[PDB]
């Protein structure tokens, strides 16, 4: 297919993640959390990432534990048999803004917004798409395209015309740390907060990876010595053939 | 005697592992299938701690599977080294073969052991792919449905093999329990040949890179080749730690992280990447009948080879175009994988097609032809006249 | 003196192998933990307790 | 799986002929020095495939010094096979001391056993 | 048990070899040797002498390879683009 | 030589099931090992067939089975054929078992093959209470609840290892999914051990019901043994299918209808009827660690048999005291199996003691004293001085 | 492979009994014979004499096991009833 079909390509960006020994910007979390309550959360859903797994990684335990009675969820029904309603504790899963995807769908002009839960590993490029095509919403389509109405230009989405208009502008969102919010430094920190939300594990993957690597390479190498060692015997054996006599 | 030659048990595992006379001459080669050993066991415990907390419902097995990955204990370890061992077993499994046909050890003693190689071969295949069918993503519902409905060509039965194949109408819940017990069954079945290699290897013992016979100096397995087999053992450790950890969603694909939906197709539906080339081969055919005859005609292929090898000397050790055309076949291997992962676009169809028809030219008309031009060329060289 | 040192450790295999497994004791632990300490020190203002203690500070 | 008898017959064709040998004798002579078996110490006839009847009666017929010779010759390209090095130059084979010895033994193996199943598949003319 | 059938590799006395004589074998403990002997020279001597003579059967079908790879993905992105849609356009219809 | 002897896998074959040679005074007590075999066979054809259709969690697992025995096809013939199947199965074993403990199997060359028996009883049982607890009805929970609880009373650890067996606190999803995983896992272990069974029993051959040697005249086990095995075949199929279509559920209990529920008591807990004698044993200690250790040591006490056999001529084919006391050991299991299934009450608990009590005492105090007095009655009722 | 342990059954051939001399042993074919013969004499004198050989082994004990279940299960009976509770409680505690 067109260069136009496959979508441009998002270049490398140099994230403070990217590299064996490293980990996660944790405040980079904590603020791209506050950006995707602010802003993502209005379309997109997070309906894998629990309350719980936020303590302790972007916020305190009770900073945590606000904002999951700030929510209502469906309680067991009372003893009339009546439903009831309860507020959030960390057990439960952080909600979707719509209750089915017909709401969805209906409220996004057709289309469907996908669950951010495990979005920089469902794309190829990762936490560069996500960043990328963010940021890449040029103020004019170019020249000759037939946009479809409802619809932006956007060059990293494959095909081009992506249903999301562009929804960061500069200090929309203002920071508790008094960062510049700007465009740029909102979508890496939401691009930083998708990326712990699918892969929750990577620092302490990294941590072992190190352990792991460290132990087997010299495991490796000694066992080439011990090898050597008992093949010592049979590399340095000779052969000498004097012939038998005729009989 | 000896009590591990006394013992009714301990006498096979001493004839098998510890008293086995191998040739000296072996070398790193003959390490992999110690190495498809623990892959095969690697695989078949992980799986087990993994199916401990799978759910094989289809509104479950998706999410079953995060729940693994982000709620179990040490989950991502055990779902990262089943998936890139897998990987593993199989890049294995393909040197394995690939040493096999070099150094002629497929050649007339050892026919069984090369069919039932063949028969191990095809059974792994479909136990990675039921396995794959089992996380339910989107290149793996998409994947289930072109390979099932390959086998509506069948003029016939065709319809009613792959409704009872779907277990309903298309790919949904029975489809999935069934993958699920089946991607438990069949590793069974593997191990139980996996015996029989092991039965059919064991009356005429390993071949050598000479070619030669290898009876006149032979080794007992113990304390030669379990370190050399141990030096591997841990290189492939090492080399499986660096790609689970560090990089463990490399091999894989990014679309089996989009939930299965039978609405929306991905756009480019390919398998995983060592089902690539026989992929390209069923696509070559401009039909679907002939593509799936051609494409188990492709993998039933290495079983003429014990009969138009037709030369003197076993393996291409002494041999120089049998060194050339064996290469032209393993990179013409290489670029029917990569030709599987484009799309059907102008170049890359008669790239196929060609390629294609390398590979089975390889068995039916290389082989023997080279075999006989380096036979009168070894008479002629060395006979005066 | 190595034959001092053969006749303690290496010449009964209780022995050795008790001394293999007290060496996998201890190598386990401080293994453990000096790889937690060079990753922390490396991953420095990054960890959530820098961050927690720039929210309290 | 090719026996001898076809590739002598080929190989005499080519031999006696002025031209094809006169093409062909030199293309063989460079893949014998590519092959690399001389590097090792081996003769040819120590490569064929000793593991069928016919093979094995030849290996039977064969002499006592030859045959130990034989053994040698496998044992030491074994040896040197196990170190990945080769020989020394002055202990590889030379052209002259590359002969065909195991060629009549198989050669009158195979006429023995092709005899024996025409005469097997005998049919009288009556 | 039952015999079962000649095969080609017996066991420790019986392998089924030709008879041996004269034939001499010499070796010495590795606890009396030096392991790693020689790694240096083998590392850099053995190994070009094994590159040198195994490298052009595996580096021409290698370059054919590559070359019709690289050959093939030029032309695909050519007709993809827009100063090849004429032949494109051709090449399929 | 024949084809049959000289391939591979076709010699096993005829080394173990054709040219086999046995006593040809076995009787039909010698059935009971093919029988076993076809047991194990039904056991997993049945279950494979079960679990393409079975759901695991403890929200669907009843549901499941009840989805298997109302809409998929034939599925009440699966459900009821593999869960009267494993009934069949224990009946057989329990006869295997008892024969050689009869016959004197256990005796000094067999010892091997009596111990790798005790493995695969306790592999056997161990299968059985896990897929008894994959239906989550209402005696499975309370079964699963009181087994696993058991082990609480092991006084440092018992707590870790509970719920390190349960996956939680209590049983629940987690535990389910764990049983059914080991359910499914396990009979190929039973396999793997029945053909190490048989490799044990190869080396020495078969018994015989004199006890004497039976080198003397034996006849190959193919067109005698085949034909003399498919009659108990077909009669173990005839009374199998009476129990499977004419009463299903005749051997099971009705509360396994009942969906699982911890809120609700049933108040009687028992297990499934071959549990039952071990179950009274347990039940029939006033403690809990050493109710436990009684449990399992009356699995275990069969490994003490051929060191407390104290008499010279194998089996009680010949001694009178031996057959009263040993069918007094078979009616006491029978009324300990009896005692098991019925409430802790005044007269059940002194007749669960004391029979508790004649189990152990026949392997350790009766069969010594008894055989060493036959054997000087054998003596003195012969020789004169 | 190599010989294992000596055991106690070898095969066809040299199974491991004594040596046999003067015992000779006739058979005739099964197709000219009668099967199914004296299954009617079999059904009702041997069946009766293998039953009056083994049967006081097995009904003994059975009738002793028997009677005793039998009056357990009465006085379990007989003290849940309303004639035996002022023994129920003295019993149990
Ligand atoms: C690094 C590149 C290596 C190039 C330099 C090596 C020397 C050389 O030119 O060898 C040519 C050599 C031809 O030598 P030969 O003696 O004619 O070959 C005889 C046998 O093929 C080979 O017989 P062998 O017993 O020698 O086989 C060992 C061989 C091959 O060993 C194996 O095949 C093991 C394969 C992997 C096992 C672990 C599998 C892990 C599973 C995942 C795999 C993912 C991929 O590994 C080695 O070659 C070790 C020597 C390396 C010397 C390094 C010198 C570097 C310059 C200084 O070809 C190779 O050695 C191929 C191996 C290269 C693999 C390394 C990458
Ligand atoms: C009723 C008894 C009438 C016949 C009689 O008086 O026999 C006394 C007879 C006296 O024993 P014996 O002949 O001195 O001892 C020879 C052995 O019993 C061994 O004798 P055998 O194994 O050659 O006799 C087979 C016996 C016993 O056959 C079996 O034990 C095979 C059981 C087949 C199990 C099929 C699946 C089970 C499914 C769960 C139930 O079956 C019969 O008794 C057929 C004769 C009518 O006792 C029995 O025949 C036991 C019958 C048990 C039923
Ligand atoms: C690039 C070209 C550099 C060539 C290096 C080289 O060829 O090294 C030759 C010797 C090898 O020494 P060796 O492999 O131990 O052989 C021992 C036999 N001797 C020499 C004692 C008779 O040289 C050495 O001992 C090298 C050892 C020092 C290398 C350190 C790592 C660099
Ligand atoms: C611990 C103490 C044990 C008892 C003391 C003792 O070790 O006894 C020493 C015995 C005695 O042997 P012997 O030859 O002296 O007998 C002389 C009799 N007259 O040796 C043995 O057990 C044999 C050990 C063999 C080891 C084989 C290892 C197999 C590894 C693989 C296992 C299976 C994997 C399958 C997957
Ligand atoms: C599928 C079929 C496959 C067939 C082939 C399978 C062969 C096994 C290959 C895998 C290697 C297993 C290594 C066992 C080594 C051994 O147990 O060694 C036993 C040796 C015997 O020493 P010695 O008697 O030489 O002592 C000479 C003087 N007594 O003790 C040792 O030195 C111990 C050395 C430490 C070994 C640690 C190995 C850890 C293995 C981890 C990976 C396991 C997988
Ligand atoms: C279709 C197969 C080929 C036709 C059969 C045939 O042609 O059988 C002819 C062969 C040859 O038999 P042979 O040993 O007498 O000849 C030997 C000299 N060639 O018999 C057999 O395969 C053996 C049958 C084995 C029976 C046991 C099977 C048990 C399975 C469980
Ligand atoms: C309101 C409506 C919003 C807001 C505020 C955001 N998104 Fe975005 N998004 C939305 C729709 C309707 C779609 C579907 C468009 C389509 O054609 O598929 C999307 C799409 C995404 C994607 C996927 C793009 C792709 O498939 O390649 C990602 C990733 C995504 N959206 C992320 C995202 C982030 C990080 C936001 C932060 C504030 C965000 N969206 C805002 C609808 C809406
Ligand atoms: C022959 C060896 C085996 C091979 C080659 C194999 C192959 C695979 C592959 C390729 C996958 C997909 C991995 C992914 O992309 O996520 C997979 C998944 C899976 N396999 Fe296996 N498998 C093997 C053995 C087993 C066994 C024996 C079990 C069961 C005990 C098992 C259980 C699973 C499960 C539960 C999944 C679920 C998805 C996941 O967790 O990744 N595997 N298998
Ligand atoms: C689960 C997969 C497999 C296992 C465990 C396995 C195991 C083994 C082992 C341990 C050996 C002896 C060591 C060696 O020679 O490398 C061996 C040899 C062999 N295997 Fe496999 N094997 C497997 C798959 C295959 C396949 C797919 C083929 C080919 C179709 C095959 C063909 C052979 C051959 C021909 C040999 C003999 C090679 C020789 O020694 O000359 N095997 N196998
Ligand atoms: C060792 C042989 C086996 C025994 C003794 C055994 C025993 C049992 C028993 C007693 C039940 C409960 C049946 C009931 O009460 O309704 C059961 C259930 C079950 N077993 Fe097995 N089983 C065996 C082998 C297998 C195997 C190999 C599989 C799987 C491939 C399997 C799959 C199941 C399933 C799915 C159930 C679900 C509930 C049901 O349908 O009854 N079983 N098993
Ligand atoms: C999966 C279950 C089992 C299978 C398939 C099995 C299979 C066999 C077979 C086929 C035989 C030979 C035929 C015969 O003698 O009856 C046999 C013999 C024997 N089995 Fe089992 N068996 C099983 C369980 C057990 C158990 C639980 C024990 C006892 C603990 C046991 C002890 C024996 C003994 C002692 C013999 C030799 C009897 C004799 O010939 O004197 N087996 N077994």
């Amino acid at each position: 297919m067109t260069a136009a079909e496959h979508g441009l390509h998002a270049p490398a960006y140099a994230w403070s993640h990217n590299g064996p020994f490293e980990t996660f910007d944790h405040a980079s979390i904590r603020r791209g959390y506050q950006v995707y309550r602010e802003v993502c959360a209005a379309c997109h859903s997070l309906d894998r990432v629990a309350w719980r797994t936020l303590v302790g990684v972007s916020h305190t335990n009770e900073e945590v534990r606000n904002m999951a009675e700030e929510f209502e969820y469906d309680d067991e029904p009372d003893e009339q048999g009546n439903p009831k309603k309860r507020p959030g504790k960390l057990s439960d899963y952080i909600p979707g803004p719509y209750p089915n995807e017909q709401a969805a769908r209906a409220a996004n002009q057709g289309a469907l917004p996908p669950d951010l839960s495990l979005i920089v590993k469902a794309r190829h490029g990762g936490c560069d798409y996500i960043f990328s095509l963010l940021t890449g919403y040029p103020d004019e389509p170019p020249a000759g395209v037939a946009l479809p109405p409802g619809s932006n230009y956007n060059p990293y989405f494959p095909g081009g015309s992506i249903a999301m208009a562009r929804v960061l502008f500069d200090d929309m969102v203002e920071y508790e740390d008094g960062t510049p919010a700007t465009t740029s430094q909102m979508a890496k920190d939401v691009t930083t907060f998708l990326n712990w939300c699918a892969e929750p594990e990577h620092d302490e993957r990294k941590r072992l990876g190190l352990k792991t690597v460290i132990i087997l390479s010299s495991l490796y190498l000694l066992s080439i010595w011990v090898k050597k060692f008992k093949w010592a015997g049979i590399k340095t054996r000779k052969f000498v053939f004097n012939p038998p006599k005729p009989r | 005697m000896a009590f591990r030659k006394s013992n009714v048990y301990l006498s096979l595992v001493n004839s098998y592992i510890i008293d086995s006379p191998q040739p000296s001459s072996i070398n790193y080669w003959w390490n992999m299938g110690s190495l498809l050993g623990l892959c095969l066991v690697i695989q078949i415990v992980t799986g087990i701690f993994m199916a401990m907390h799978y759910s094989s419902n289809i509104e479950l097995a998706f999410s079953s599977v995060e729940h693994i990955m982000r709620d179990v204990h040490n989950g991502y370890i055990l779902r990262y080294l089943h998936a890139n061992g897998a990987s593993f077993f199989f890049m294995v499994m393909f040197m394995h073969m690939a040493k096999g046909l070099y150094y002629g050890s497929y050649r007339s003693p050892r026919v069984t052991l090369w069919n039932v190689g063949v028969i191990i071969f095809i059974l792994t295949i479909a136990t990675a792919f039921l396995g794959y069918c089992c996380v339910y993503g989107q290149m793996s519902h998409w994947g289930a449905t072109v390979i099932t409905n390959l086998f509506s060509a069948i003029p016939f039965v065709g319809n009613d093999i792959v409704s009872w194949l779907w277990g309903g109408f298309s790919v949904s819940n029975p489809t999935i329990q069934r993958f699920f017990a089946l991607h438990y069954l069949v590793p069974f079945i593997i191990a139980a040949m996996v015996i029989m290699h092991l039965m059919a290897l064991h009356i005429h013992g390993s071949s050598n890179p000479l070619g030669i016979t290898g009876n006149l100096d032979r080794i007992p397995m113990h304390s030669y080749f379990i370190f050399k087999d141990l030096v591997t053992v841990f290189l492939f450790m090492l080399i499986l730690a660096l790609f689970v950890f560090y990089s463990p969603n490399t091999l894989g694909h990014p679309d089996n992280y989009i939930p299965g939906n039978p609405l929306v197709t991905p756009a480019s539906i390919v398998p995983e990447w060592y089902l690539l080339p026989f992929y390209a081969i069923l696509r070559s055919i401009p039909d679907k009948l002939l593509g799936v005859i051609t494409m188990f005609a492709a993998i039933l292929v290495l079983l003429v080879l014990p009969f138009t090898d037709r030369s003197v000397v076993r393996g291409n050790t002494f041999k120089v175009l049998s060194k050339f055309f064996f290469f032209i076949f393993v990179f013409n291997f290489v670029l029917l994988g990569q030709i599987g992962a484009c799309h059907v676009e102008v170049p890359y169809v008669l790239m196929g097609q060609i390629a294609t028809f390398i590979y089975f030219a390889y068995f039916l008309i290389i082989v023997p032809v080279i075999s006989t031009i380096e036979n009168v060329l070894f008479y002629i060289g060395r006979v005066n006249k | 003196s190595f034959s001092s040192l053969y006749k303690t450790f290496f010449k009964r295999n209780a022995v050795f192998v008790g001394t293999i497994f007290a060496g996998a004791f201890v190598f386990q632990t401080v293994f453990d933990t000096a790889i937690t300490s060079w990753y922390e020190n490396h991953n420095k203002g990054k960890l959530w307790k820098d961050v927690k203690a720039r929210i309290a500070a | 799986p090719q026996s001898f008898t076809s590739i002598a017959r080929i190989g005499d064709y080519i031999l006696k002929s002025p031209v094809l040998s006169k093409l062909c004798v030199p293309v063989a002579n460079q893949f014998i020095n590519l092959a690399g078996y001389k590097k090792l110490g081996l003769k040819f006839d120590d490569l064929i495939a000793e593991e069928n009847p016919i093979m094995q009666t030849a290996l039977r017929r064969l002499p006592e010094d030859e045959s130990y010779a034989r053994a040698y010759r496998i044992i030491r390209a074994h040896q040197t096979e196990l170190t990945h090095h080769l020989l020394p130059r002055n202990e590889w084979i030379k052209a002259q001391e590359d002969v065909p010895y195991l060629l009549p033994y198989i050669l009158e193996a195979e006429a023995a056993a092709k005899e024996k199943d025409e005469l097997d598949n005998i049919e009288v003319s009556k | 048990g039952p015999p079962s059938g000649k095969t080609y590799m017996g066991w420790w006395g019986h392998m089924g070899g030709p008879k041996q004589k004269g034939i001499t074998s010499y070796a010495v403990s590795p606890y009396a040797q030096k392991p790693l002997q020689g790694i240096f020279h083998n590392a850099v001597f053995n190994s070009f002498r094994r590159f040198k003579s195994q490298f052009l059967y595996v580096l021409i079908p290698a370059g054919i390879y590559w070359y019709w790879w690289k050959n093939g993905n030029e032309y695909n992105e050519f007709l993809y683009s827009k100063a090849g849609r004429e032949e494109l356009e051709r090449v399929n219809v």
